[PDB]
């Protein structure tokens, strides 16, 4: 009932070739008028159309991108394919498989092009410097920096501190990611109660628990 | 290339008012009768949820309060009543002529009271400095509207190099924003400066909020 499942690599080094696949069930690419599109949405920006293959084998490409793209079908396996050569960092995006170019969207598959290797993060406490103030609320932080690949899982006090927490999105600074979280509690709470930053980076199998201690 | 010009870029609305977003094509998107303009709703982290296709056709399951209007160049999506949910980004895409193009997005945010940023600044942990780097972090928190600008001064000069900013999305509870800004220096620059200042400028204040420290 139109299932579209895109499958691809995860991380790929610059200058390789990206081979993506789309498995559809629920229609057939021989229906007059049918065709499947790949659209990508690069990190945080909006959607970009890449290609479209028609029921009749007529292929249409994105002008800018043309030179790097090759769509394909294999109707006996219910697979549309896309290939982009010479990937560069801009190709980190999520690739989507789309019926007719708009009506049934697949799930997406993230490809990430990097030269970084698995780097486990540095977790640093961010304690205040002192003057009981701001509703006599204190804000404490956790900086998790220089890791690859995404994600990490930051919780406070094992998921027990939940209001006041603000985990900010990861940003790239020199092929590696940095993240931070702030938790604001009242003066009654820290340092009377201990507050711990718990970071887990599954890709390097690292778990770190730092206790925020007055400085 | 049928450019689409979506507007407004941002819509602040409250629970109940009708929201109306407009998408505008360079040229006709109709093959006279069919209008190939589709509207997408994307919450952060979601895939595109197609809402309405070929100008006025609600997808099976989109809550009816979403109307689609328009023809040839001018088109409209009218969310009405805007509910809590509907805060997301709205896209419009023409598919009447390859390449398929998308409107730039319109982010609809729930409106609320002005709140000014709780700013907190944090010097480098010991750990980092042992490791040879120094990051100074400033968290500007819980503020409405979204528009803020942060400036770092080290011994009164505007340092605008080595700065990483990151914003959270609009909070579901109080409908506020927060961002984080981190200035990264080597251990050596860090130690030949005394005062670090995080200065923010938000609609709520006359002139800036500043947090600073001396080593």
């Amino acid at each position: 009932q139109v299932q579209l499942q895109e499958s691809g690599p995860g991380i790929l080094q610059p200058s390789q070739t990206l081979s993506l696949t789309c498995s559809f069930s629920g229609f057939s690419l021989s229906t007059y008028g049918m065709g499947v599109s790949w659209i990508r949405q690069p990190s945080g920006k909006g959607l970009e159309w890449l290609a479209h293959i028609f029921w009749d084998g007529d292929k249409r490409y994105n002008p800018s991108l043309k030179s790097r793209l090759k769509i394909s079908k294999d109707t006996s396996n219910n697979q549309v394919f896309l290939k982009i050569t010479s990937v560069d960092t801009a190709d980190t995006a999520t690739y989507y498989c789309v019926q007719e170019g708009y009506i049934y969207w697949g799930q997406g598959t993230s490809v990430t092009v990097s030269s970084a290797k698995t780097t486990a993060p540095s977790v640093y406490p961010l304690a205040p410097v002192c003057g009981d103030t701001t509703g006599s609320s204190v804000t404490l932080g956790c900086l998790v920096k220089g890791y690859f690949p995404e994600p990490v899982t930051l919780t406070w006090n094992s998921g027990s501190l939940s209001s006041g927490v603000h985990t900010f999105p990861a940003v790239l600074q020199s092929d590696l990611y940095t993240l931070s979280s702030s938790v604001t509690v009242t003066s009654s709470t820290w340092p009377s109660q201990s507050i711990t930053c718990n970071v887990a980076h599954p890709a390097s199998s690292t778990k770190v628990d730092k206790k925020i201690e007055p400085r | 290339d049928i450019v689409l010009t979506q507007s407004p870029g941002s819509l602040a609305v409250s629970l109940g008012q009708r929201a109306t977003i407009s998408c505008r094509a360079s040229e006709s998107v109709d093959d006279d009768g069919n209008s190939f303009l589709h509207w997408y709703q994307q919450k952060p982290g979601q895939p595109p949820k197609l809402l309405i296709y070929r100008s006025s056709n609600l997808i099976s399951g989109i809550p009816d309060r979403f109307s689609g209007s328009g023809s040839r160049t001018d088109f409209t999506l009218t969310i009405n009543p805007v509910e809590a949910d509907d805060v997301a980004t709205y896209y419009c895409q023409q598919s009447n002529e390859d390449p398929l193009t998308f409107g730039a997005g319109t982010k609809l945010e729930i409106k609320r009271a002005d709140a000014a940023p709780t700013v907190s600044i944090f010097p480098p942990s010991s750990e980092q400095l042992t490791s040879g780097g120094a990051s100074v972090v400033c968290f500007l928190n819980n503020f409405y509207p979204k528009d803020i600008n942060v400036k770092w001064k080290i011994d009164g000069s505007e340092r605008q190099n080595g700065v990483l900013n990151s914003w959270t999305d609009q909070d579901s509870k109080d409908s506020t924003y927060s961002m984080s800004s981190t200035l990264t220096l080597t251990k050596d620059e860090y130690e030949r400066h005394n005062s670090y200042t995080c200065e923010a400028t938000h609609k709520t204040s006359t002139s800036p909020i500043v947090k600073s420290f001396n080593r």
